[PDB]
């Protein structure tokens, strides 16, 4: 699993019961070149992830816009009006309602 | 303003308006609070009670008035729709620094200073963002339930 | 070239967020994403720093400099193919279907490469993967190419 | 159209008929708009709703105009029927999945975009087929209850 | 013939599901059954290929090649006779009495020659075996031919 990651030659390696086999200092050549190629075919790919990764963002904070703002403003009235007499008034009241 | 929450305050000025012609006078005021228990109910309290309109407190002008000061009010449904949407999961009371860093880090409303005012009365599990629900009921109901 | 796309200059209004017509070179990365172009954070890393440019200290910007470095990225876009990213994931598991186990690729997507914080990663697995804890990547690269 | 939910109709063109002469006009849509809490309703929208009618609303003309647009409208009881035989063990809330296959293959009308919509206000319960009972309610007076 | 049987349109009018006249190539074994013809798999494979029509791509129809591909099916219904598909199911099963374990018909069903889902064996069986495990074939082939 770890090896899963890396941008390593993941033909250098060989794995087997007890151990894995390695090259060095040939196959440690061979593995180089590849990590290289990786950053390649890993370093796009990574981007887009990236991109795409905060192109979702925005479709949430976007999504959120008015959420807030219902609960910015709504706040804000009870701060000012909880010590209103009338509010505190219709408070006691408001339940012998039905 | 939905329909019920007007049917609501029209039956909170039908319990002041204890004369029952349609205005709330300074008399009105002062008998539904001593019928509340304030027999200490002074006229400068009355006196800036209707120093907030420009006329009679009548049906319309209370929720002029009302209207007004409660610009950013939101009923129960609404701010629980919101916390359920910050909390997608369902049940969990959200951490104290998420909201503490999505009031900041969205809006300017959400600003820190307000976020120790938001702690400050409303207790520890409000304040943090955990509890859920108690915060909603006294934003629509104010004071200790 | 105009075609002359007025809308990105639009777009940078809604972006700044002082109202004085510039952007930050934090910001950048992001912008150029929000206008069709997936630049890798490395690129945009480098490519800044190529020309002296410290995103680690203030930064303002001008419209003069975000255009030509939007123009600089966008021929750039010829490196994304949907073939490589549908065979990436079909050989990252097993079998003749298209799933990979949810926290494969939210561990993967996270700590592999360009480190995606685990906030983006379950953004942008809500909803392509049920309760079975398997992500079909054939509608799920289909929706993230959607936007 | 069942003889109750006509009647039904009959008791909201009476409210909405404040004149009680057997036709809604303009004046009678305003005030009704206005006794619901809709101090802003704008002339066009009313001149949009009598838009849809080649005469005055009178009792047949609101009759055919809700049965023109509601020919698909099924009661909560027949709604429950159909769910009651897709889960013919009752209590349980079908399968989401179950559901989406059911619909498409058997019909044109339970093709997926359009159970895609099926999802999308219709919550998760709702939309997935597990709950049941909700969409019944919904669909016979629609909005979030 | 017309005796121009002119529901055989308004029937393919059922099946389109784009309203534009047309029935593709794999809906077509299917609506020969619904309109009353019994034509095996392979022969409604083979028919196609042997007008070099290939089932493997896009098909679109119109009704000038499906009304004759019908007509040619018709002519093989004298195939359709009972007595051996009673005959066939009394020697699938000892003793004087028409009854098939219920596993023996399911696997039968889905595993020999043109091979029927398991979900479709499910849905000939519901009703007419019950909780003895035994298929009255008797019943269960008169109800087969009721449709």
């Amino acid at each position: 699993k770890l090896l899963g990651g890396g941008d390593v030659d993941h033909t250098q390696y060989a794995f087997g019961h007890t151990k894995v086999f390695f090259k060095a200092g040939l196959l440690g050549l061979l593995e180089e070149m590849r990590d290289d190629k990786l950053a390649e075919i890993i370093t796009a790919t990574q981007a887009r992830c990236r991109g795409f990764l905060m192109r979702v963002e925005y479709r949430a904070m976007v999504e959120r816009r008015e959420s807030i703002f219902c609960i910015q403003y709504n706040v804000r009235s009870f701060m000012n009006v909880k010590h209103w007499p009338w509010m505190k008034l219709f408070f006691k009241i408001k339940p012998l309602l039905k | 303003f939905d329909e019920t929450e007007i049917e609501d305050f029209k039956e909170a000025f039908t319990v002041i308006d204890q004369n029952a012609d349609g205005i709330i006078d300074k008399d009105d005021l002062r008998e539904t609070f001593a019928a509340m228990g304030r027999l200490n109910v002074k006229n400068e309290e009355l006196d800036a009670m209707i120093k907030e309109a420009s006329g009679p407190i009548n049906f319309t002008v209370f929720l002029t008035m009302f209207g007004e000061k409660l610009k950013g009010a939101d009923p129960e449904d609404v701010i629980m729709g919101a916390f359920k949407v910050l909390d997608p999961d369902g049940k969990g009371s959200i951490k104290k620094s998420f909201l503490e860093e999505l009031l900041t880090t969205g809006g300017g409303r959400f600003t820190p200073e307000e976020i120790k005012n938001m702690w400050a009365a409303f207790p520890p599990d409000v304040a943090g963002n955990v509890d859920y629900k108690n915060i909603c009921y006294v934003i629509t109901h104010g004071e200790d339930a | 070239s105009k075609a002359a796309a007025d809308d990105f200059k639009e777009a940078f209004l809604l972006f700044d967020r002082t109202g004085d017509a510039k952007i930050t070179a934090s910001q950048v990365g992001d912008i150029a994403r929000a206008l069709g172009q997936n630049p890798t954070n490395a690129e945009i890393n480098k490519i800044l720093g190529n020309p002296s440019k410290e995103e680690m200290n203030a930064a303002a910007i001008t419209f003069e400099e975000f255009l030509p470095m939007l123009q600089a990225a966008a021929n750039n876009k010829d490196q994304g193919t949907f073939e490589d990213f549908v065979e990436g994931l079909r050989v990252f598991d097993k079998e003749g279907n298209g799933t990979v186990m949810g926290a494969e690729l939210r561990h993967v997507l996270a700590t592999l490469g360009e480190k995606m914080t685990e906030e983006e990663v379950e953004e942008l697995m809500k909803g392509q993967e049920d309760s079975n804890g398997c992500i079909n990547y054939e509608a799920f690269v289909k929706h993230i190419m959607s936007v």
